[PDB]
């Protein structure tokens, strides 16, 4: 896989160098110009060798620091807790203010402090690269994914995204304020004398390590806990639903709206069930568009309603990939990243 | 109550509020409260903390002018300061110890700015006037 | 002269010698001169340097308690200090500027320690008593 990826990357880089022979100032075909833009972005190749090497080194260092981050008790440095196991359980299950505070502060003092100087250097280098690619800042380079030029009525400027996002969030704010007030009032009863009814929520009491999702807070904020939520896992078990018919049900659901059927080789090449301990494989449900009409799904599917919904999600990804098969390989992707 | 205030924090209980009245204690010939005066005030507070931790708890802690964090500065010269650990921001000295430290060395802080216990109010630390000794 | 003295240095001209007499100006009720007092003194000197560089040369220089280097401390409380650049030890502020800074803010340094111009001698900076205004 490393050899194949290296060969593909080298081919892409040399084709990017070759694509410079056609400037956009003379291309009049929209599709051809878009392919030229896709293959013409220098990216990290515009920096010097020393700068590129430093950027790759700092990126790899930050990734390794985040991956290997561990919180260790000073009394016994041998025993440490990693991020994915335990620490997330501490932040998502514990009801102790001090324990959650310790987990949060330890994670943000053992990883963030080691990342601050690397992040400063990363900011500077990314700014340098973006400016070398005729971009005002690296954030502008990121916003460029939504840029549309030369299409009447459909043009979109990179500076328009910020204003649109702020305008939309201003309309979202009324709902978020009420949700925040309800969550704060409900949390006052679980962490008394810590949640002020007039102030904000402490960062370590949001059910997750960073507060990105409030899902784990649900047990502390359920409106009517006496009424059980809609669960159909036991119903699937009673009807003996294996990890082979739920995909058929999802396919039937897709076809019910007029979307096409599944390909012949999709079921044969798929790994809809876990291969056990004999074969080692990853378990993140992913959709693969290999090309030439080869669409596959990888998923260690169990018998659960969440598994059913995830299968529907992956089948949606597969259908989206199948839809634009006739498009050029450079155009075989969604309209934007979202 | 729907909404939130951007001024409440779980560590806001440990803040001590200082109110300074330069032009009432001195009238004329009164210096202006620029950044150098704030630096001197933070140095005085750190000195008081050092004295308290040396003469009471018998611990040598190297406080500094960066360990006295100050916020909400206003033209009245009334702000909120809290003292943290010497090189560890996450640790805040509890307000009781800071109040004891201020009480111990309040005279020195008063003398550093030529203020007398009425133009330098710590809003929680009240001075003692002194017993009026009686004739025989 | 054969030999050498371990006390002469090419930058020793820029040192300013301070002599402090605590038990003469205060008699009793006089504090002891521990490390906290030295920290406060260095903070006061740095504050004076900041005030001089702000009110005369119109330059904002962030001096600190580590930029006032002190040597030859003795039980008389008489030492030699020199002020360097904020984060560059090789650069020493010339003694003339330090003397001007001390003259500008000598009253504040005197008040910080409850000394009056006779128990805090800078050995090179002499105070002015003031003209004796005459009746009509
Ligand atoms: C900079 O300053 C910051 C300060 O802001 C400082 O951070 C602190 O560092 C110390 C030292 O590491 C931390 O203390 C550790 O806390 C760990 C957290 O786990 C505990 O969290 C709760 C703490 O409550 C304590 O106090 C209450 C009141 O006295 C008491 O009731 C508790 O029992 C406890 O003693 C505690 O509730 C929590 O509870 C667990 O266990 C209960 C059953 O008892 C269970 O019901 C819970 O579900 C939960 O599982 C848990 O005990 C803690 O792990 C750690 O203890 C280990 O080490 C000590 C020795 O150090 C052993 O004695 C112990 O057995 C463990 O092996 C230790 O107590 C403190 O939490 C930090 N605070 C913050 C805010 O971060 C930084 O270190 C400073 N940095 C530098 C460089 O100086
Ligand atoms: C931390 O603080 C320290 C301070 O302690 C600071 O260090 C100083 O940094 C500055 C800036 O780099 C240094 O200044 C440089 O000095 C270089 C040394 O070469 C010169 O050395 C002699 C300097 O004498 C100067 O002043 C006298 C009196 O006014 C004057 O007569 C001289 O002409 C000169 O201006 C000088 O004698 C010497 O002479 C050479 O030329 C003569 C002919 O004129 C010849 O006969 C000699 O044989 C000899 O070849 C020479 O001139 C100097 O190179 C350098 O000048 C270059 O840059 C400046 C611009 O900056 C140009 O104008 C110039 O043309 C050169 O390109 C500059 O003058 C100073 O010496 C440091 N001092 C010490 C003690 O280290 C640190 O930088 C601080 N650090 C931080 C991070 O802030
Ligand atoms: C831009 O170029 C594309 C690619 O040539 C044009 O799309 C068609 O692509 C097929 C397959 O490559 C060709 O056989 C056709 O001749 C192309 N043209 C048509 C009209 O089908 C596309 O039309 C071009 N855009 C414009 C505006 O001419
Ligand atoms: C990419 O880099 C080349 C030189 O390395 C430069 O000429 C070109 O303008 C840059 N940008 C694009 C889009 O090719
Ligand atoms: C579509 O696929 C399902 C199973 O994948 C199959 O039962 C059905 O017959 C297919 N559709 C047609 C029209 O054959
Ligand atoms: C007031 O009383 C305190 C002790 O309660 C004492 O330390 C302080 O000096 C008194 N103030 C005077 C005597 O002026
Ligand atoms: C002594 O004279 C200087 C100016 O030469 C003056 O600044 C200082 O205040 C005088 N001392 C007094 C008036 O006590």
């Amino acid at each position: 896989m490393n050899n194949a990826g290296d060969k593909w990357s080298a081919f892409l880089k040399e084709q990017s160098t070759l694509a410079q022979m056609y400037p956009l100032q003379e291309i009049q075909n929209l599709t051809v110009k878009l392919q030229l833009q896709a293959l013409q972005q220098n990216g990290s190749s515009v920096l010097s060798e020393d700068k590129s090497k430093r950027l790759n080194t700092i990126l790899n260092t930050m990734s390794t620091i985040y991956s290997t981050g561990k919180v260790c008790n000073p009394d016994n440095p041998q025993e440490c807790l990693l991020l994915e196991p335990g620490l997330n359980e501490i932040m998502a299950n514990s009801l102790d203010y001090n324990e959650r505070l310790w987990a949060w502060e330890s994670w943000r003092s053992e990883v963030g402090k080691q990342l601050r100087p690397l992040y400063e250097e990363y900011v500077v280098l990314k700014n340098e690269m973006a400016r070398a690619n005729h971009y005002e800042d690296y954030g502008d380079y990121w916003r460029g994914d939504y840029e549309v030029n030369g299409v009447d009525g459909y043009d979109y400027s990179r500076g328009q995204l910020i204003e649109d996002v702020e305008h939309t969030f201003e309309e979202i704010k009324p709902l978020y304020e009420h949700l925040h007030a309800y969550v704060r009032a409900k949390l006052m009863n679980a962490y008394p004398s810590y949640i002020s009814p007039i102030g904000c929520l402490p960062a370590h009491l949001l059910g997750d390590m960073w507060g990105r999702f409030w899902t784990n807070l649900y047990s502390l904020t359920v409106p009517f806990g006496q009424k059980p939520n809609i669960d159909v896992t036991d119903a699937m078990v009673d009807q003996a639903w294996d990890a082979q018919r739920i995909f058929k049900e999802a396919e039937k659901f897709f076809v019910s709206v007029g979307l096409p059927n599944m390909t012949q080789g999709f079921w044969e090449n798929s790994m809809l069930t876990d291969p056990g301990n004999v074969q080692k494989a990853v378990c993140h449900p992913t959709a693969w568009d290999l090309g030439k009409g080869d669409f596959r799904i990888l998923m260690c599917t169990k018998v659960t309603m969440d598994d059913f919904l995830t299968a529907h999600h992956e089948m949606g990804h597969i259908q989206y990939d199948m839809a634009y098969a006739a498009q050029p390989f450079l155009l075989r992707n969604g309209a934007n990243e979202g | 109550f729907v909404g939130w205030s951007t001024d409440w924090s779980p560590y806001a209980d440990q803040s001590i509020k200082v109110r300074i009245s330069l032009k009432s204690a001195l009238g004329d010939k009164a210096y202006e409260w620029n950044d150098n005066e704030m630096y001197l005030f933070r140095s005085s507070v750190a000195y008081a903390m050092r004295q308290y931790f040396l003469k009471v708890k018998n611990q040598m802690i190297l406080f500094g002018e960066e360990d006295v964090r100050v916020a909400n500065l206003k033209p009245r010269i009334s702000f909120n300061f809290f003292v943290t650990a010497p090189k560890n921001v996450s640790d805040i000295i509890p307000r009781t110890e800071v109040e004891k430290a201020i009480r111990m060395s309040r005279s020195r802080i008063n003398d550093a700015f030529r203020l007398n216990d009425n133009s330098l109010e710590f809003l929680g630390i009240q001075p003692t006037l002194g017993p009026p000794n009686q004739p025989p």
